[PDB]
Order: structure tokens, then sequence, then C-alpha cells
RNA sequence: UUAGCUAGUUGGUAAGGUAACGGCUUACCAAGGCAACGAUGCAUAGCCGACCUGAGAGGGUGAUCGGCCACACUGGAACUGAGACACGGUCCAGACUCCUACGGGAGGCAGCAGUAGGGAAUCUUCCGCAAUGGGCGAAAGCCUGACGGAGCAACGCCGCGUG
RNA sequence: CCUAAUCAGAAAGCCACGGCUAACUACGUGCCAGCAGCCGCGGUAAUACGUAGGUGGCAAGCGUUAUCCGGAAUUAUUGGGCGUAAAGCGCGCGUAGGCGGUUUUUUAAGUCUGAUGUGAAAGCCCACGGCUCAACCGUGGAGGGUCAUUGGAAACUGGAAAACUUGAGUGCAGAAGAGGAAAGUGGAAUUCCAUGUGUAGCGGUGAAAUGCGCAGAGAUAUGGAGGAACACCAGUGGCGAAGGCGACUUUCUGGUCUGUAACUGACGCUGAUGUGCGAAAGCGUGGGGAUCAAACAGGAUUAGAUACCCUGGUAGUCCACGCCGUAAACGAUGAGUGCUAAGUGUUAGGGGGUUUCCCGCCCCUUAGUGCUGCAGCUAACGCAUUAAGCACUCCGCCUGGGGAGUACGACCGCAAGGUUGAAACUCAAAGGAAUUGACGGGGACCCGCACAAGCGGUGGAGCAUGUGGUUUAAUUCGAAGCAACGCGA
RNA sequence: GCCGUCGAAGGUGGGACAAAUGAUUGGGGUGAAGUCGUAACAAGGUAGCCGUAUCGGAAGGUGCGGCUGGAUCAC
């Protein structure tokens, strides 16, 4: 642009929006007022519980939930990984992924600390999976 | 179209209740461009397991995996559902004495309607919730002719 | 997808008023005065020094720490005193909440720990004034949740090995 | 912190190994489980699941996640475009403003060019001291203003003054026109219709239906009407800034250039806001309606039929102004500036010589509009004096795709609704150019017992084997259009 | 001690944004079935832009205007 209306302008970037609408308690719990935390985490639960079928050839049934966290705002989420004992209505948590099972969901649960708890039978949750060093 | 969802719902709901021996209680589907989203809401027992979703999904996707006289694959939603349930009915709010809901009625506070309390017993339309609204305990009796939208709510 | 704002306002006049200043506020007269070079309105925000990444340019950030500003249940005040309309004065009223002989009395951690809750959770309901830092004096001394110190969180670097 | 001793003896792991990036094989596993940051893997055989080994990387830590920048130059001042992937209003006039021609001085405003005060401290960089060292504080230095002041300076910009000129101006001579808008004139003729003749059908189709129509449709020839845009030219002619602008003419103007240098003396510059002008439709109103024409219906079609093929007609198209202001207004090439091989035209000019008008030629440029092409540059495409090459003041956009020009506001709009203008969701693409395949069919070249022309074989009837089947105590395999059946055999 | 300046706070009334709600209406789709609608030929089919309108429920088409556009695609 010519430098007078490069003056009279910012040149603004393209600044992007977080994707992951992660809203983290901020101020939920007083004045319910709304604030980005940005927290890698909350405690929440999961009211409910589903299973949409993916296609053929693959068809590797994924298993969705929908889910409160601290900030109680709806998401139906899906669970990935083998293995759980939750149900209904139980606490869990979830965290910030989108994969290519299904769309309208950016988030994930995890295993292992939760009622959605983990498999310690393999070795690749030695220091994750919520589980402990396989021992 | 609505007849044939229809008919799948008979032809199918016969495996949902021979294989998990679930009912279900309503199939229906939402599209966006590609195998529709039929969302059949599972039920049997109210506290579904995550496996009695899966396990119940396998039984429910086989029994179509043959039987699709839509002539396009879709993506089958198992629904098993929670307790959480829109309170039209006096027994709706009956049933959920035991788990908090949250109603809109004529008379809102600050200029909407919606609040959510626990309900502590059943008082046919009043109402002895321990409706907690910003931090405040107490039993509010809310009357259902007021209530323009009631829904039973999570337990969280 | 914020364009008109605008009447003590504009300026002066006289009074007062404060350290001063003036609509600063009164009474006067006069109509101003701002408004795209974005006032106004809205959201939002403590400020900067500083800091993070970036070759740098830059971008972003604003933990303690330096200072500056704002606040001290809420509003309205005002006494005091050099200085407060007073973070731990007061008054009143509003609540709020608490309690009373029910007649009215009582309180306010955005001080420090900690409590409850909240939160993913964040450190003693730790000590001391040893060191300084005051307040008050001449001083001892008083208090010091400043601060110093240890105390927890492999929370962060750095550093010893885990031969 | 240090000393007497204590052993290798307490003390260490974790991540990854398809690659991306360091490291793999064996195994169980079975497109399933699954893994999954990306390509995607896993279908039984996985270095992509799990296990064992083995390796790597790393460690008092490791890995995941949340965010900021690097990346990300993904702002593109540095460090993008708009020739096409995203972008030039639609095109204007112009306010401010942006930058500012040649020369002569002053200024010192800037500018430069030092001095001053003054940039808390720390951090900050450097050096250095301590803490074993590191970490670390400390110490000083450096750094740190776009601050104010003064020393010069006058190149430059900015002033101040002085003028010069071609730009600009305007000056004279011409050349120059679908430019604009008003008005009038004509024409062939959509359509309708007058009259006269004239049938029997017109009619659209698959049939037609319909619809028209025997009292004259369709048709004819004589006659008009209305309204319509104007048969050629027509072209890269031209005007324009575009929209758009072509029947003729005029209106009273706007613009075009050759030459011109006429001479004040930069008077110039694009141009936020503003802002005019402006396809079509639509529409308000008031007329027209000549077509045309949605809707429409008669009506094929088919319960349905407007679906379309009909027949007619139809808002409006058309006249008055507004609303309309929008589009493929597209070259998605802002404008102006001036530079830069050529060949090589144009559209107007001019000149020189050339010759009778050189008009005839040539050549020089004037100012545009070509085609090929130097260089240049583009992913490519191509432009290339008219750059998409080179540069310069001034405008707007673009930020993946799309979500959604759409929401929504506001304003406006008679309205239409417009203008205006997203969020959220979602996907790793979307996209551009090119680059290789294929399609997909006739004619024509054309050959072949492919035919013509004949000629040879099958079954006719019966028999040998075979192909197959039957049944069997078994009736043995293996194969079958061309490319099976005395095939192996 | 009273009055008078101001005076919170607080409420009253006129309205504005209003906020969810929403009177009832409207729009739609819908035949389970209550109308009963028949039961013949089932479609004679079509296809290079944008804006804008008039319908088509739409699917598109009549369009008006002017035309830039960038066949198929594989392992």
């Amino acid at each position: 642009p010519t430098i007078n209306q490069l003056v009279r302008k910012p040149r603004q970037s393209k600044i992007k929006k977080s994707d992951s609408p992660a809203l983290n308690k901020g101020f939920n719990s007083k004045k319910k007022k709304f604030t980005d935390l940005n927290s890698p985490q909350k405690r929440g639960v999961c009211t409910r519980v589903g299973t949409m079928t993916p296609r053929k050839p693959n068809s590797a049934l994924r298993k969705y939930a929908r889910v409160r966290l601290s900030n109680n705002i709806e998401i139906n989420a899906y669970i990935p990984g083998i293995g759980h004992n939750l149900q209904e209505h139980s606490v869990v948590l979830v965290r910030g992924g989108r994969v290519r099972d299904l769309p309208g969901v950016r988030y994930h649960i995890v295993r292992g600390a939760l009622d959605t708890s983990g498999v310690d039978g393999r070795r690749q949750g030695r220091s994750l999976y919520g589980t402990k060093k396989p021992k | 179209m609505a007849s044939k969802i229809t008919e799948q719902v008979e032809v199918i709901v016969k495996p949902i209740m021979e294989d998990l021996n679930f009912e279900l209680v309503d199939v229906e589907y939402v599209k966006e461009g590609r195998d529709h989203f039929l969302r059949i809401s599972i039920d049997k027992e109210g506290g579904v397991d995550l496996n009695d979703c899966t396990l119940a999904s396998e039984k429910i996707s086989e029994a179509m995996d043959a039987n699709d006289p839509i002539p396009e694959m879709y993506y089958l939603d198992v629904a098993s559902p929670g307790a959480e349930r829109p309170i039209k009915k006096e027994q709706d709010f009956q049933n959920a004495i035991t788990k908090p809901v949250f109603v809109s009625l004529y008379v809102p506070i600050e200029g909407e309607k919606e609040w959510l309390g626990i309900l502590q017993e059943v008082n046919n339309e009043t109402i002895v919730v321990q409706v907690k609204i910003k931090a405040r305990t107490k039993d509010i009796e809310i009357p259902r002719d007021k209530i323009a939208k009631a829904r039973h709510a999570v337990m969280i």
C-alpha cells in the first residue's frame, strides 16, 4: 500500500481463534462471569454416554459421551482408548483433541486417573494413560 | 422418509430387546451432507454403562448390517441416554424428585425464566427443591402454570 | 455494526472557595464549547519500568520487584490532623448477615495465615524481629502477616551421582 | 560447607523406533482389535496392535495438554499480491491530505552535526567479584530519549524571497468524432388490425391436446395503427471514466488530438470523508403496451400437469420521476509519471526529403489501440513501449476452503429489500495453472473369403469317438466363446 | 432546638432498551388415519455464465440484461 494509507491503517494480521473452546473455570463459580481460563484440565462429569458407529471398511466402533466440566458447558465428546469402568453421570477429565472419527466435536477424554480408568497391561502407559509404570 | 425410518424402527426394535433387551424410545436422523445420523435412544436401565452402549451398538449395527432398505449407508448413533428429561407431564416431575431440574416459568427473575433446583420432595405444582441460584439455598415453590419450559437436569 | 457530543457547559463578570487555578461553585450577561486527524458511546483495562519468543525487525506479555494510580460490605458524607473523607477512624442509610431480655443491639480477610466453598491446585491458621524497616521517644522498648528466616509444590533453572 | 569412614554399593527413569526425526527386528495379533500429530497403517505377515529382544533419544526427570512468538516473511516497512489461485469502485468529481518541476539566495525549521542537562535502580549487554562451579547476586562499564537546549551546516525537504519554463496553465493554427442529453425526421417491420380475395383447417406433437378457426383461422394482397428498437456500416472505428454509448438530423454543450511554446510561473499529483454518474430486472406513482414475457390457464403429459411440448395471454418490459446504484459494470490489469531491443500495424497528426497531391514513399516522433517478439518477470499462461520490465506520489481489496455476501445492526430503500455485514460449525484441504492417461463417434486411407463371385465343411440319414449328462459296484481326471467336443488321451 | 442549601438511600408514577417468556395467530410439513380419490399409462425428458425478477414447494424453468471463464480422470 501507499505510505500514507499504510500510516492511516494498522496492517492488521489474520489472528486466529482457538478452535478449542477451552474456557476453563475462570469466574464460573462466582458471578457466573465468563472468563477465558486456559487451564489444561477442569474437573467435571459426563452426564450421558453413547456410541456412534463408523462406516465401512474400518468398523472401529467409537463411543461418545456428553460432558460438563467445572464451567458445565454442554458438549458431546468421543471416548478413545480400550477398557473402562465408568457409566452415566461419572466424573471424567477431557483433553483437547480432534480426531478423524466424527465432526461436531474437538475434544477427547483421558484414561487412567478418573472414572474412565485406563489399562496397565501395555507399556505405552508407562508415563501416560493415567496409569502408573507397569510394575 | 419418516414412514421409512418408522419401518426401520419396528424392524430394529426387535433386536434391541432380543439383544440387550433394551427398548428404543425413538430413532431420529440428522444430516449434514453425508450419511445421516440416526440417533436411536436405547433405554432399558437408566444408568447405561458405556459397555452397555458398545455391545448394544454392536448388536444393532450387525442387525442392520444385512438390513438397510434405505439405499445408502448411514451413521448409526446408538444413544443410551441418562435420566435427564424434559418435564412436560407431572409424572415427569414426580420421577425426578431425586434429581435436580431446571424450569422456565412465566414469572422470571432478571429477564430470563430458567432456574435450576435440586428436588427435596414432590408437592404437585408447588416445589420444595433445594433450588441453588447464585449459591443461594431455599425451597421455592415454582408454580407449574408459570412454567413455560421444564426439564429434568444433570446431577453433576 | 461507536458520529454527533454539548449547557456550569463556553468565556467573562462579582461573591465565595481551596496551595493555587478556574464554573471550581454560585448570581450576571453572552452563546458557546467540542465533532471524522474518530469527540461521543460501548467493551475492556490497573500503568509503565519491565518481561517472553523472535537474528533482529518485530510480535506478545505485564508473575513477584521499582515506582505511579484506583479500591478497601455498599452508598452518602463529614471530625480529626501537615496530611485521611481514613486497607485494620467515625456517622448515617442501604442492605447483608448475626444475635439479643426481641425491645434493639453486632459485624465486613480484594491485611496475613487459615477456614468454608471454589477451583487443576498453589505454600505454615511456622517463627522471629537475629537483619534492616519504620511509627514514638533520648532510649530501652512497643508492634512489624514489612521483612528475615526456615516450612511445603522434582513448581523453575543450575549443579553431584544414580558408578 | 568441610573432615574420619561406607560399598559400587542407596540414588533414574522415561519417550520413541514406518517415516517425517534418533533408533528394528522376532513374535502373538488379525481391516478386527485397534494405533492414530501427518502421510495413514493394521486384513492374519504390523519395526504403524500388542509382546520380547535390540536400538536410539533423553534423565532428575520424561511425556501430554493450555498459550506467545520463531516457523509464521502466515503482513507482505524490513518481508504479497490483484495476467489468472484472494483482491481494482462500475465508473466519477473533487475537500483535506500525500508527495512535490528548473535555477538564485537566506532559514536552520527540519535535515545533518557535535556540546549541555537529562534518561530511577535493577534487569538490560560487556567485563569483573563472590558463591566449588553452575545457578546466583554483586561491581563497574556499556547500552539506554522519538526529551529539552546550544555549536556549526544549507545539500535536501520544508519554508522566506527571486525568477525561468514544456509539465500545468493557456496561447494560435488546425485536425477529431455511436460523447452527452433534449428535440424532431424517416424507414423495414414484432404485434394488432382496416379492406379485398381466398380456402379448411391453422395449430403444437409422439399423436396432438389445447388454443385459433370454416361466419374466411392459418393465407393472401391493398390499408393502417401503436409502440418498438433501428437491415448494412460495425472494426483493435470511435466517445467515454465507466455504465454503456451506433436509423437520420438538430440542441448546446462536454470531451479528442496534431502541431503550438504563445509564456504568468509549479500553478502539479492521486485522491479518506464526502460525493455525481450510471446493464437489466424489480418497483412507486401517472400513461403506454408494439412486441416480448414470467407467472398463468386452456393444455400435451399424466391422479396432478401450470412441470414443456403447446394457445393465448400475461406483472412488467415500454413512456415521467424516484426507488432504484446492482451485474460477467471483467482485463478481478486504480491513475499519472518517465525509461527501456526489435519487427510490426492501426486511429487520427505533422514534417522532411522523395514525387504530379509521396496521396502515392520512406522515415521521425504526436497520442492512443494491435499481432510476433530483446530483456525482464510470472507456478504456468504471457506481456513485452500500449509491459504483466523498470522505478515513483496517491485508492481499494485481499488473510484456506467454505461456512455465509449470508447472519445482524444501522442507514436507506414505496417497495423489492438493498446497502451493510458475521458469528458459530466443519474440513484438511479448497484452489490455480500447467502435466500424463483415457473418453467418443462418423467420414475418409486402407487391407482380409470380409465380402462380391463362385468354392469347399456341420447336421438331412446313420455310424466311430469325444464334450456333457444319466446311472453305476465304478462309470477316474483335468478344460472349455473366439482360445471346448479323436483335447491331454 | 427548629427551619432552610444539598443529601444518599429508598420508593412511587410516565415511559425507553428491554431480557427469557410468550397471548393466540400465522407458516410449514404430514398421512397414521375421519373426507374418498380413482385405478389409466404413467411421465412424448431435459440440459455452455453472473446480477436481477416470476413462478416452479423445491428439484428448475420463463426469463430481462449483457456473457469471459478455468470437458473426464485414473492407479
